[PDB]
């Protein structure tokens, strides 16, 4: 015994606890999300393994939303990522109507990490296991990118990927433009991206799942599915295989 | 530390079959090292 | 004794939990410095990134509490911001009630009040944090309050920050029976100089992050790259 | 180590236990046949400067509705005066009748309440450690219910429990039938009663009860007791 | 929870008959820095020692000698955090039932009232006492003043007494000087010995804090004042 | 070991971060009766078995009818049941009253699950380890949805709860093509047949065990039970 | 869990007591010696005074007994911290019954108060339990002069003479002998008290700043109280030491004429 796997309210010889670092360990076991932010919007694009053909999607997925303006994307357990992000639009949107303006990205960041924080000081309250990426385009700020740790750790980024893959997809990622393009051009890009990464992953099928907040969104939140979801993937599948 | 890192990039041109390395190489064996370590 | 699920008085003297607060408080490799003139009232940070996939003109450590107090945290990222929070709404507080400007010294108190009764619980701990307060007064002028998450707190003539803080202790000292003959830029000069000895690296226009507390001003501002580059200038012609 | 826990089996460790408290009560015996249902009893005796006269264990919760009970006997003294109340409180209500498994529904809520945990809102610390057989006649004619301390619920027509209940109910199922006599049935019930008891057959230990629509729910007399010793 | 936790408290009747935690508290007192008082009967001198550590310092910043009220005065010897809080809680109940009444404080039920929020902290769980021990120093009239207060919870009358490092040895020092007749400066002059007898790193005019108890209550002394007093006899 | 320790928290956490809470869970489902769910997505059908603990009773009703749209198999304890039933009953009457709309099935299930599974986040509640098949005929159709006590909460054209719950799913997947989006009929068999699988197959087939519920396009909430199979048998 | 931090206290166990009851009792009888005498005139109450020395003060003679009425007082046998709560509680009810019932309150009921408490710590409360004893020294114009006793173990007693703090054994025995079952006066007891005293002090010097000393007599409202002054104390006491050397004297003249050994 450690004597602090039974605590979450108190300090350690490691000083924070046993019980944080394994919840940051479970992100990573879970599957693969990555996104890149732009100059004309922010891109999402997230890996689902197939399970089997009986089932089917129809709520659950991994792309989530925010408000009407807002783009959620996670890692990490899926019941418990649902369970946080209800109430972050609800308390979003009090806002919302109460200051009368349409929130910022880094104000529903700072509520969200106050939440966290608290639940490490003590132990009534087991903390989440997910790692939440969100952002959009705000219409006279730009785009802005964040992502909240499980680990009480969250910061503004160019890109930002979790999952298995996370060391090597940020090295690709890490390769390329600052400006990159036209969010456009993005969309076939992270295709590849994910393609590439599959045959790593691959024990069985995956499929390909992919989001925007564009110029021509307007700034708001939408699935990339459709045609435009097929090209892309056309494109990869000329150049490699793999 | 940093010697088994090196080598780690060269064992990984061995297998690329080239004479000629990478920044890749040194990104990741760095990395490798990093992991199994205390 | 039983540090197991409670915490106790013991023959130690201190518990050994408090003394992992004070030992792993920083899990990077920042150092601060502090060093107080009459002229001005200088903390000197850092600036460090592992990717460039990351953001930079968000990031910072140095925190604008309100325009006169200006405070730099260390500590773990998710307890010094937190405690931001709690202080941004007991100040507004303190100055709606009172009507009356919140003094530096007096907050620095009053949240080490809110430390103590966390050191008493034995159902929750306290914050992990080391805040120094750094401010302009009309009341005794300048103040420099650090603070320690045991409840203790005290006013210092200069202090450093970061895991080597002893190292940087050793240049204070020679340099502190002097320091009212510095001027406005030559105390920030100074100030420069003892985080590069100990650190060991000569900056950069990147690295470094110089915040200033000016006195005949409410401002607290963190400097731009010409007035920064010009102090890093300054000590190459003395090499 | 919780008794909120749920277990490793997932099999709660609680209910388990209150069998074998059960093992230790008496016998009592139901047999419902095509019209009547009966419900005998033993409600024991020991010494003799002991008045079982006061005792029994065998109660009509209403005069169409009646329970035998078995196990914990002061946690049993708790459950009816709840039911008791919640079948008089439909007869404010709509002044009609209740069936016999609504009112053990009703019941079967309360059995949960244990913990102090966040699966049931505290009152208790434990359950109720009984089982009951649950009679009644209605328009869905007699029928009879085994009150299972599990909180839960299963229909029955023949039903021992018991110490005795293994081979009490082996030896049910021989003299059982679809069809059979009432009054012949009360002989049969008797004899598997016989078989269980060490100690002496008299009319001051056992008791019997049945109900029947042209009589109400009636309690047997010693008298009539006596009578129903002679014939077997 | 947010009112779980333990109910029933961390110290406990042993088979011993001792409470664990109030004996590791003499410890926790003992660790405090030099403490005398000294009551000169129309006055009375409270004394400590101001350790110093770090040069790095402002001002006389915070102190150890607090004004509860205008007529008392508490010093102490134990753990620091624990003092400025005590004397919160207090202070403010020293001016809110002495202006409900118009009469000034009786010493005695500061005493009460200060016993009883360190034994209702015994009495129950989730937090433990203070780890301090005070001496409340007053003056009123022609009444007794200087007594002592335990983290134990009890209360004492005295003459003289002293805390900190070396508890023992020092009283044992005090008890044979310490007689009779003295004077207000007189006491100031003892105090200082037997402080310096008890240990002295150095004395200074700033090691030193003296506060007294005679004209219209608690007067704080200046810095010459003592100093002149440290010249008057070393 | 420390098995007892992971009981004793149900904040647990562990080297490989796992939740023995919802493992212990798990078997409990496992534990239950057999079931299956089915649906063409114009029909939905489900068998499910009813069974008795002895000779001399008569099998206990594992098909709730929770509304008259929409409806549930139990797979695990009575008792438990009951509690969460009321609920939801009560969450349909207030749909009924304040907006008059009967409300997605999908969207019931979804909030169900948050208000248990916060408990889960904190101290207090044991599992409740009764796993659904919950079907429901709504404005898209039939869908079918598997809640588990694990809220793990999905849409399946098909599933199974019960012990040999895997036989029937291959079955299901293989005989899954030829469900399409017609007859009553076919659905039914292909369930006798399939239930017969989940069983340990050395009891041979019952009417009395059996019970046959049904939902469609203009049909609502209607039980088949004892007899009344052998008709469409 | 929700709770698991717990030592398991305050639970029976195959002792079938509580251990925690039975741990206090040690420990009042660390403490000085009290004792009750009861007479057909007056009552005599005398406690032993632990320790004093010259840097401490006398503020009161009041620091053993404590006065919880006019016609009320006690002694206290416990640590100083807890009984100060107890106290305030105590003389707090006597006030509500005197707001009502417009009369002093009955000792009986006072005494009945304090067990109350004790017991619902027992049977559940999360607040761990106390030990006090008190000897109760009280008058009724109805009942006449009412001696009592309380333990923390919810079992009080009424005497015509106790004792209670150290040796306790012994001096309940000498109690016993000593007393005549009525027949007893002040002047009888004030030796009484002495002799029983020097016995258990192990100081063989006796002075009367060891001892407090009080008597509670009526002749006006309910009674006179008397809180015994240091000469009287310390002249009661010689004239006492004179009477033990007198005795030992008349034995010796005794043994002298039986025939010397």
């Amino acid at each position: 015994g450690t004597g602090y796997d039974l605590s979450a309210s108190t300090f350690s010889p490691d000083g924070r606890v046993f019980q944080v670092e394994y919840a940051m360990k479970a992100v990573e076991n879970s599957s693969t999300a990555i996104g890149i932010r732009c100059k004309d919007g922010v891109v999402f694009g997230v890996e689902k393994l197939v399970l089997s053909k009986l089932y089917e999607e129809g709520s659950n997925k991994r792309l989530f939303n925010v408000d009407r303006h807002v783009g959620m994307a996670v890692a990490g357990l899926l019941a418990d990522a649902r369970s946080l992000a209800d109430i972050a639009r609800e308390e979003a949107s009090n806002f919302r109507s109460n200051f009368g303006y349409n929130i910022p990205l880094k104000h529903l960041a700072d509520r969200v990490a106050m939440y966290v924080h608290a639940y490490t000081l003590y132990s009534a309250v087991r903390p989440f296991g997910c790692s939440f990426m969100l952002g959009s385009y705000s219409v006279n700020d730009g785009a802005q990118l964040y992502m909240i740790d499980p680990s009480g750790v969250s910061y503004g980024y160019w890109g930002c990927a979790i999952g298995k893959a996370r060391q090597a997809a940020k090295t690709e990622i890490e390769k390329l433009q600052m400006k990159e393009m036209t969010c456009r051009d993005i969309v076939k890009e992270v295709a590849k991206i994910i393609y590439i990464v599959h045959d790593e992953v691959k024990d069985k099928a995956f499929e390909l799942e992919l989001s925007w907040v564009g110029e021509l969104t307007n700034g708001r939140h939408e699935i990339v599915p459709k045609d435009i979801r097929e090209e892309a993937e056309k494109y990869a599948k000329e150049s490699l295989k793999e | 530390d940093l010697r088994n890192v090196c080598t780690e990039a060269g064992m990984f041109a061995i297998r690329a079959d080239h004479d000629f390395v990478v920044q890749e190489d040194f990104m990741k064996a760095v990395r490798k090292v990093a992991d199994s370590k205390k | 004794g039983f540090d197991r699920h409670i915490t106790i008085f013991s023959p130690e003297g201190r518990l050994y939990q408090v003394e992992y607060a004070f030992k792993a408080i920083n899990q990077g490799g920042l150092t601060s410095v502090a060093v107080r003139g009459k002229d001005c009232a200088v903390i000197v940070t850092q600036k460090k990134v592992p990717d460039k996939l990351l953001d930079s003109s968000t990031v910072t450590h140095l925190f604008k509490i309100t325009e006169n107090i200006g405070c730099v945290m260390t500590g773990m990222t998710a307890d010094s911001r937190s405690q931001v929070q709690r202080a941004r709404y007991e100040a507004a507080n303190w100055k709606y009630k009172y009507g009356y400007e919140i003094p530096v010294d007096m907050l620095c108190k009053r949240i080490a009040d809110i430390s103590q009764v966390y050191t008493q619980n034995a159902e929750m701990r306290p914050l992990g944090c080391c805040m120094i307060l750094i401010g302009i007064d009309e009341e005794q002028g300048p103040q420099v309050y650090k603070c320690d998450p045991a409840g203790y707190y005290c006013g210092f003539k200069a202090t450093a920050a970061g895991v080597k803080q002893t190292e940087s202790t050793s240049f204070l000292e020679k340099k502190v029976k002097k320091k009212f003959d510095w001027t406005f830029e030559q105390t920030v000069e100074t100030a420069i100089t003892c985080l590069s000895t100990v650190l060991s690296i000569d900056f950069k226009p990147s690295e470094i992050e110089v915040g200033v507390v000016t006195v005949e001003n409410p401002k607290f501002r963190i400097l731009t790259e010409a007035e920064i580059d010009a102090h890093l200038v300054a000590l190459a012609e003395r090499d | 180590r919780g008794v909120n826990t749920f277990s490793p089996e997932g099999r709660l460790f609680q209910v388990e236990y209150a069998i074998e408290a059960i093992k230790l009560g008496s016998t009592a015996i139901g047999i419902q046949t095509s019209e009547g249902v009966c419900l005998a009893v033993e409600k024991r005796i020991t010494s003799p400067l002991m008045e079982p006269s006061s005792i029994e264990k065998i109660v009509e919760i209403d005069a169409h509705i009646g329970c035998a009970m078995s196990g914990l006997i002061a946690d049993a003294k708790t459950l009816i005066d709840k039911a008791r109340v919640e079948t008089q409180n439909h007869w404010f209500t709509y002044n009609e009748t209740m069936t016999v498994e609504s009112v053990t529904q009703a019941v079967s809520n309360l059995a949960l309440q244990f913990g102090e945990e966040d699966a049931d809102p505290g009152a208790m610390s434990r359950p109720f450690g009984v089982a009951l057989l649950f009679g009644g006649v209605d328009e869905k004619g007699p029928q009879l219910f085994h009150m299972d301390p599990s909180g839960t619920f299963v229909q029955c027509d023949a039903r021992a429990i018991g110490s005795a209940s293994e081979g009490a109910q082996s030896s049910l199922q021989e003299v059982y039938h679809k069809s059979m006599t009432l009054k012949e049935a009360i002989k049969s019930s008797l004899i598997i009663l016989k078989q269980v008891m060490e100690e002496k057959l008299n009319a001051t230990n056992i008791e019997l009860a049945t109900v029947q629509p042209g009589q109400n729910f009636h309690m047997f007399t010693k008298e009539e007791l006596e009578e129903v010793i002679k014939d077997i | 929870m947010a009112e779980r936790g333990y109910s029933f408290s961390l110290t406990t009747f042993s088979p011993s008959g001792k409470l664990v935690q109030i004996e590791y508290a003499l410890a926790a007192v003992a660790g405090g820095a030099p403490s005398v008082g000294i009551k000169a009967a129309n006055g009375v001198v409270l004394a400590t020692e101001k350790k110093q550590k770090s040069i790095l310092y402002d001002e006389r910043s915070v102190h150890k000698v607090e004004p509860i009220t205008k007529h008392i005065g508490l010093v102490y010897s134990g753990m620091g955090p624990d003092y400025r809080v005590l004397v919160h809680r207090a202070r403010k109940l020293a001016q809110q039932y002495y202006l409900v009444y118009q009469e000034p404080i009786p010493t005695a039920q500061l005493v009460q009232r200060v016993a009883s929020v360190m034994q209702e902290y015994t009495q129950s769980g989730g937090v433990r006492p203070f780890g301090v021990s005070l001496l409340i120093c007053g003056w009123n009239e022609g009444r007794p003043y200087l007594f002592q207060s335990d983290p134990s919870g009890a209360y004492f009358a005295w003459k003289a007494t002293a805390m900190g490092k070396n508890y023992v040895n020092g009283k044992t020092f005090l008890e044979k000087r310490y007689n009779e007749d003295l004077e207000l400066e007189d006491a100031i002059h003892t105090a200082i010995l037997t402080l310096k007898e008890s240990f002295e790193g150095q004395m200074t005019e700033d090691n030193i804090e003296v506060g007294i108890c005679n004209e219209a209550g608690f007067r704080r002394l200046t810095p010459t004042e003592v100093k002149d007093y440290l010249a008057a006899i070393a | 070991m420390f098995r007892n320790q992971y009981d004793n928290d149900v904040t647990v956490w562990s080297p490989q971060g796992r939740i023995h809470q919802i493992e212990y869970a798990m078997e409990a489902v496992k534990q239950g009766s057999a079931t299956v769910g089915l649906k063409s997505k114009t029909h939905a059908v489900l068998v499910a078995l009813k069974r008795a603990q002895s000779e001399l009773a008569a099998h206990q009703k594992k098909i709730l009818h929770v509304d008259n749209h929409i409806g549930i198999s139990i797979a695990g304890l009575t008792a438990d049941a009951r509690l969460l039933c009321n609920f939801m009953r009560q969450e349909c009457l207030d749909s009924r009253f304040v907006f008059d709309r009967p409300l997605p099935v999908s969207r019931l299930v979804s909030l169900i699950g948050s208000k248990t599974q916060i408990p889960t986040q904190r101290y207090g509640r044991r599992p409740y380890g009764v796993g659904l098949l919950i079907a429901g005929y709504d404005d898209m159709g039939p869908h079918i949805f598997q809640t588990c006590p694990s809220a793990n909460y999905f849409d399946c054209r098909a599933m199974s709860i019960g012990a040999r719950s895997q036989s029937a799913r291959t079955y299901l997947e293989r005989h899954m093509s030829e469900f399409m989006e017609c007859n009553l009929n076919e659905l039914v068999k292909h369930g006798l047949r399939a239930l017969r699988e989940t069983l340990p197959a050395e009891q041979d087939l019952t009417t009395k065990n059996v019970s046959i519920g049904i939902v469609g396009k203009d049909l609502e909430f209607t039980i088949y039970d004892d007899d009344d199979v052998s008709p469409f048998l | 869990m929700s709770r698991r931090y717990d030592s398991r206290t305050t639970i029976f166990s195959p002792e079938g007591r509580l251990y925690q009851v039975e741990y206090a009792m040690e420990a009042i009888g660390h403490a000085g010696t009290c004792l009750g005498i009861l007479a057909n005139d007056g009552v005599l109450l005398a406690a032993e005074r632990r320790n004093i020395h010259k840097l401490l003060d006398e503020v009161f003679f009041s620091e053993k007994i404590y006065k919880l009425n006019e016609d009320m007082a006690c002694s206290v046998a416990g640590i100083t911290s807890d009984a100060n709560v107890l106290t305030n509680e105590l003389r707090l009810i006597a006030q509500r019954y005197l707001l009502q019932y417009q009369e002093p309150i009955p000792c009986e009921q006072l005494v009945t108060a304090l067990c109350d408490i004790k017991q619902a710590y027992t049977q559940f409360g999360g607040k761990r339990p106390f030990g006090v004893s008190l000897l109760y020294i009280g008058w009724d114009k109805h009942y006449g002069f009412q001696l009592y006793q309380s333990d923390p173990s919810g079992n009080y007693g009424g005497w015509k003479a106790t004792c209670i703090g150290n040796n306790s054994a012994a001096a309940v025995s000498m109690l016993k002998q000593d007393y005549k079952e009525g027949e007893m006066t002040l002047k009888s007891a004030l030796a009484l008290a002495i002799k029983v005293l020097n016995k258990t002090m192990d100081v063989s010097k006796l002075s009367a700043e060891k001892v407090e000393i009080a008597t509670l007599t009526r002749e006006n409202g309910k009674t006179v109280i008397r809180v015994l002054k240091q000469k009287e104390v310390e002249q009661l006491i010689k004239k006492h030491e004179e009477e033990e050397a007198k005795a030992e004297r008349e034995k010796k003249e005794k043994e002298q004429k039986e025939k010397d050994k």
